[PDB]
Parts: C-alpha cells; sequence; structure tokens
C-alpha cells in the first residue's frame, strides 16, 4: 500500500517544478515500480520519467521504462502506449527487455492476440513479476470482443486468451455473463445492441433555426 | 555572430520582463491602475505575451537544437520561463489567457501532454474568437494525438472556415496567416484517411482547390502507392510539431539533425499502422451481410493462400472500423454497414450568409458615416 502513501506527495511534485528536475528521480522510478508491482496506474509520474529520461538520455534505466510500457499496455485502447515510443530514444527502443516489450505491444494495438501468446518468451522472468500483467491483457482481448462481436465461438475466445482450458475458460465465459448457445457458439452481444447507428435521422433542427430567423 | 546578436538579445530583454511580469500581476494593484489609464490601446500591454510565445519558442528551439547535451536551454525555460509567468495569479485582462495559451504552446511542443485538462478548467474567462480558435488548435491536436479522428476532424473544420468571424486587423496573427491555413489543411488531410466513409463534412472545412488535390492523395495513399506515405509525411512533421526555425544548414556543425532523429522518428510510429488501417476499409462494403459469395469475395480480397486468411480478417475487425459477428451453423458473417448524413451545411450557413449582409450593411453604413 505505498501506492496510497505517495499519491499526495508525487501529485505536487508533477505539478511544480520538479518534473524538469532530474533530482526528483529517486521518488519518481520507485513509485513507477509502485504501480507495476502493487497492481495501480498513474500515467503522469509514468510520462514525467520518460520526460527526464528524454531530457538525459544518461538516467534512462530500461526495467523502470519496462515497467512503463507493460503497464501502458494493459491500458488499452488508450494513448497511454503511443507516449511511451515518443520519449523513448531510437537508442532505447533497442535495449533488453524493452525490444521484446515493444514487439509485444505492437501485437495487442493491430489485435494480433492468437500471434501475442505465441510471441511470449517464458524466460523472461519480469513478465511474471508484473501483478495481474497475465489477466489484464486478457480483459483486454475480452473487451474488444464485445465491442466487435455478436457471438464467438468457444475454440475461438479460447485461443485469442492463450489456448485455455474447458475450466479457465469459466472465469471469462462468467465475467460479461457470457453463456453457451446451441451449436455450440459463446454468445456476447445481441445483433442490434452492438452496431448503434447514429445516422441520418437529423433535420430535427427547427426550433434553434426559427429562433435565429426569429427577427 | 549576428545570428546570436539577435537571439540572445531576445531572451535577455525576456529574462528581464519576466519579473516585470510577476511583479505587476499578482500585488501591485495601483501599478496595474497606473497603466490602464495613460495610452489610448491597452494593445500594446497585451501583445507583448503571446508575440513572446512563438518569439521565445524559436530562440530556445535554436538552443535546443544546437545543444544536445549537458542541456542548459530545456530546465531553465521549463522551470523559471514557463511556470513563474503562469502558475501564479493572472493579470485582470485578457492577459490570463494569453499568458495560459503561451503556455499552451509551450506544452505543445514537449511531447509531454496530459494536463490539457487542467489549462481548459483555467480557462475560466470567456472564449473569445482570438482565443478560442487558438484554443481549439491545440485542443484538435490533442485530440488527433488521442485517435479521435472523428472528434478532431470537425474541430479543425471550425477553425479553416474563415466564418469564425475574425477580422483581424492589427496583426494578431502576424507573419504567420498563411500558417493556420496550412497547418489545419495538412493535418486535417490525415484524419481523412484513417476513417472516411463518414464525412460528408470535408466540403465545409477545406475549399475545393485543395480537396481535388487531398482527396485522390488519400486514395493513391492507401490503395495503390507507399508513395503518398512519404510526401505527406514530408508536409506533415513541420506542422505536427510546429518547431519554429530549423537551425542553420550546414555540415560543418552537426548539432541539429540529431534531435530531428527523435523529433521526426517519433511521429513514424504514428502514421505507420494507422495508415495500414485505412486500406482495409477502402473497399467499399458492397453487400451489408455477406454471405458465402461476398465472404469468400472479401476474403480473395484481403489476402491470397492459404495461411491465414481468417486470421488476418479476424485481426482488423477487432481495431475499431468494424462490428461484426460470425455465425457457426450457417457459416455466416453478419456485419454493420454505417453511414453519416447529407446536408449539414446550409442550417449551420444561415447565420454565416447573415453575416455576409450583416458586415456589407455595417462596412457601408461605415463609409455612409464618413462621405456623409
Amino acid at each position: 500500500a505505498m501506492f496510497e502513501q505517495m499519491r499526495a506527495n508525487v501529485g505536487k511534485l508533477l505539478k511544480g517544478i520538479d518534473r524538469y528536475n532530474p533530482e526528483n528521480l529517486a521518488t519518481l522510478e520507485r513509485y513507477v515500480e509502485t504501480q507495476a508491482k502493487e497492481n495501480a496506474y498513474d500515467l503522469e509520474a509514468n510520462l514525467a520519467v520518460l520526460k527526464l529520461y528524454q531530457f538525459n538520455p544518461a538516467f534512462f534505466q530500461t526495467t523502470v521504462t519496462a515497467q512503463i510500457l507493460l503497464k501502458a499496455l494493459t491500458n488499452l485502447p488508450h494513448t497511454d502506449f503511443t507516449l511511451c515510443k515518443c520519449m523513448i530514444d531510437q537508442a532505447h527502443q533497442e535495449e533488453r527487455p524493452i525490444r521484446q516489450i515493444l514487439y509485444l505491444g505492437d501485437l495487442l494495438e493491430t489485435c494480433h492476440f492468437q500471434a501475442f501468446w505465441q510471441a511470449l518468451d517464458e524466460n523472461m522472468d519480469l513478465l511474471e513479476g508484473i501483478t495481474g500483467f497475465e489477466d489484464s491483457v486478457r480483459k483486454f482481448i475480452c473487451h474488444v470482443v464485445g465491442i466487435t462481436y455478436q457471438h464467438i465461438d468457444r475454440w475461438l475466445l479460447a485461443e485469442m486468451l492463450g489456448d485455455l482450458t474447458d475450466s479457465q475458460l469459466k472465469m471469462w465465459m462468467s465475467k460479461y455473463g457470457w453463456s453457451a448457445d446451441e451449436s455450440g457458439q459463446i454468445f456476447i452481444c445481441s445483433q442490434e445492441e452492438s452496431i448503434k447507428p447514429k445516422n441520418i435521422v437529423e433535420k430535427i433542427d427547427f426550433d434553434s433555426v426559427s429562433s435565429i430567423m426569429a427577427s | 555572430q549576428w545570428l546570436w546578436d539577435i537571439i540572445d538579445e531576445f531572451i535577455y530583454q525576456f529574462q528581464s520582463f519576466s519579473q516585470y511580469r510577476c511583479k505587476t500581476a499578482k500585488k501591485s494593484e495601483e501599478e496595474i491602475d497606473f497603466l490602464r489609464s495613460n495610452p489610448k490601446i491597452w494593445n500594446v500591454h497585451s501583445v507583448l505575451n503571446v508575440l513572446h510565445s512563438l518569439v521565445d519558442k524559436s530562440n530556445i528551439n535554436r538552443q535546443l537544437e544546437v545543444y544536445t547535451s549537458g542541456g542548459d536551454p530545456e530546465s531553465v525555460a521549463g522551470e523559471y520561463g514557463r511556470h513563474s509567468l503562469y502558475k501564479m495569479l493572472g493579470y485582470f485582462s485578457l492577459v490570463g489567457l494569453l499568458r495560459l495559451h503561451s503556455l499552451l504552446g509551450d506544452y505543445y511542443q514537449a511531447i509531454k501532454v496530459l494536463e490539457n485538462i487542467e489549462l481548459n478548467k483555467k480557462s475560466m474567462y470567456s472564449r473569445v474568437p482570438e482565443c478560442q480558435v487558438t484554443t481549439y488548435y491545440y485542443v484538435g491536436f490533442a485530440y488527433l494525438m488521442m485517435r479521435r479522428y472523428q472528434d478532431a476532424i470537425r474541430v479543425f473544420a471550425n477553425i479553416l472556415l474563415y466564418i469564425q468571424r475574425t477580422k483581424s486587423m492589427f496583426q494578431r496573427t502576424t507573419y504567420k496567416y498563411e500558417m493556420i491555413n496550412k497547418q489545419n489543411e495538412q493535418m486535417h488531410a490525415l484524419l481523412a484517411i484513417a476513417l472516411t466513409m463518414y464525412p460528408m463534412r470535408i466540403d465545409e472545412s477545406i475549399h475545393l482547390q485543395l480537396r481535388e488535390k487531398y482527396g485522390d492523395k488519400m486514395l493513391r495513399m492507401q490503395k495503390g502507392d507507399p508513395q503518398v506515405y512519404e510526401e505527406l509525411f514530408s508536409y506533415s512533421c513541420p506542422k505536427f510539431l510546429s518547431p519554429v526555425v530549423p537551425n542553420y544548414d550546414s555540415v560543418h556543425p552537426n548539432y541539429h539533425k540529431e534531435p530531428f532523429l527523435q523529433q521526426l522518428k517519433v511521429f513514424s510510429d504514428e502514421v505507420q499502422q494507422q495508415a495500414q488501417l485505412s486500406t482495409i476499409r477502402s473497399f467499399l462494403k458492397l453487400y451489408t451481410t455477406m454471405p458465402v459469395a461476398k465472404l469468400a469475395g472479401f476474403l480473395d480480397l484481403t489476402e491470397q493462400e492459404f495461411r491465414i486468411q481468417l486470421l488476418v480478417f479476424k485481426h482488423k475487425m477487432k481495431n475499431l472500423v468494424w462490428t461484426s459477428g460470425i455465425s457457426a451453423l450457417d457459416g455466416e458473417f453478419q456485419s454493420a454497414s454505417e453511414v453519416d448524413f447529407y446536408i449539414d451545411k446550409d442550417m449551420i450557413h444561415i447565420a454565416d450568409t447573415k453575416v455576409a449582409r450583416r458586415y456589407g450593411d455595417f462596412f457601408i453604413r461605415q463609409i455612409h458615416k464618413f462621405e456623409e
């Protein structure tokens, strides 16, 4: 619970002149790991460390940027991960573990979820070391499933989530209330509920137009 | 030497005035009150704020893009130059918004953007068109960065229209009049590539002199040539960042192209796969719910054998640009074809046309004043 004990402090740090002072990296780089480990997030603290790393490339630290990058990818499809590459130098995108983390990140944006879980190397203990990261990406998979599927097959939804078993899939089935259908797909959304058109309907703007044309 | 005789004498005069800015605004009522009285124009007082927005940014961009190590420029300005002026109590006039939108400009070139939230919240004073067009300038760019293509494209339309009832007249966009034309032109051109089978709002925004050339650009870009990836990205870069002055081009100093590696290659990643999203949508969605005849007709069109047609098809529906469903028993692909709207231009014009009547009726009644 060190996240909660730094929120007030780091909040006033990042609104002052201490976000272009490199000396504050002590409390800030610590607070970046506090996001990753304790499963919390703060974009501004990340982005300020990224900005201070962009200022002096020497102070760049690989794991601290991985703790930024990995937790940026949990928060998709937001432009958190967009802002990461914007501050990470040409030199610094070819580091370890950065290069592998960035490549894995590319797969999530283009939504190649099958390729994402294939691409994983399982000997990098840092990717095991981020708490709730393995489920977070799965929750973002299922998040975009709801937006752009009306149904999905049982084998298909398994494979996207890293080739899940029958019992492992029970969590993800129950999560958004999804349930089986006849022969034999998993329901995701109603057909009229997914589409949501807001197309042709206007020319009802009479009231304003007559209020201005009143005199 | 004449170069840095001019540059250094700007900054040293601004660092001088920065103390006067902080000193007058906060506490000395009588000094402010004395300044309200004497001239016939308070325009001299206010111009000097956002005059030094773009001139200081030029001078600091030079010092930034000449000294790439042991950074003197960026932490001096960031700490002292910017935050001292803005963070403390505003001067009582439009100067509070001027120093705000000077700071918003300074904050824009730096790629650290997330306090666009609170800058809008501290724009308490009324949105004069002067301040409003320059707000929508950056706020649209912020939406362009947010991947809110549909939102940002509307925001660029109004500011390029030239019936936001601008009149200027006395040099409040001076020496960069056509930058507002060409940057809004350029940044709108990128957004059209991403989404468009919706607007049907591009008629208002950009005139037919440019719609014709930018129209064929998007088609030539997404369909058949990666040539437009080059020429679009050439023009897009000076306008995306806004680096006010590129330094003297010579090989004897290096010093300049090293910052431009980052600055440019930062925007490479933007247009890279966001463009390749376009070609998927480019093929018109001919039959709304596709049977075997049309689904295979589109999977012949996506990619050929064998390996991995279906996978790539179902990767790309996810992104934002399709809403659809798969059926198992039927083997059927059902999808969503959405369209925009025809005429939204007329009812927005009904006031704009009346301004052509109004300032018509008014300007000649200013001539009817004089020659009477």
